[PDB]
């Protein structure tokens, strides 16, 4: 009986530890959600610079087509 | 030899204007050489954008 009183005290300490672990795991997952948001923002910035490469790539090809002229209308696209 | 005397005086006049022009071109030629000497900064620069136009017909 008194030994079992000490046993339940051990279990009390264990439960306190477990509660802290549970709280920490919840906080961990919360941080993962926040992390995912920031990573999405990063990818957005990368997409922006991909747009920049699209600009210069079209520039280069447009010039090369004019530069490679070795033997029209004005219809273009103006968003 | 009256016309020969005229020939002598006139060829000397020609020599005067001749040498005058020589001195003119000499000071000018110094200007020319100085100009190109200041302008020789176009070797690597031209080579750089030569590589630019070279890579235009590369990709």
């Amino acid at each position: 009986s008194p030994a079992l009183l000490a046993r339940v005290n051990e279990k009390k300490a264990e439960l306190e530890n477990l509660k802290e672990l549970r709280d920490l795991s919840a906080a961990v997952a919360a941080q993962m959600e926040a992390l995912e948001q920031k990573l999405s923002t990063l990818s957005s910035g990368t997409e922006a610079i991909a747009t920049v490469l699209a600009n210069w790539h079209n520039v280069l090809r447009a010039i090369s087509m004019a530069s490679a002229k070795i033997p029209p209308q004005t219809l273009v696209r103006i968003p | 030899s009256y016309f020969e005397q005229q020939r002598q005086a006139l060829i000397e006049e020609i020599a005067m204007n001749f040498e005058h022009v020589l001195a003119n071109i000499n000071k000018l030629n110094r200007s020319l050489e100085a100009v190109i000497a200041v302008g020789n900064e176009f070797s690597s620069v031209e080579a750089l954008w030569s590589q630019f136009e070279n890579v235009m017909s590369w990709s």
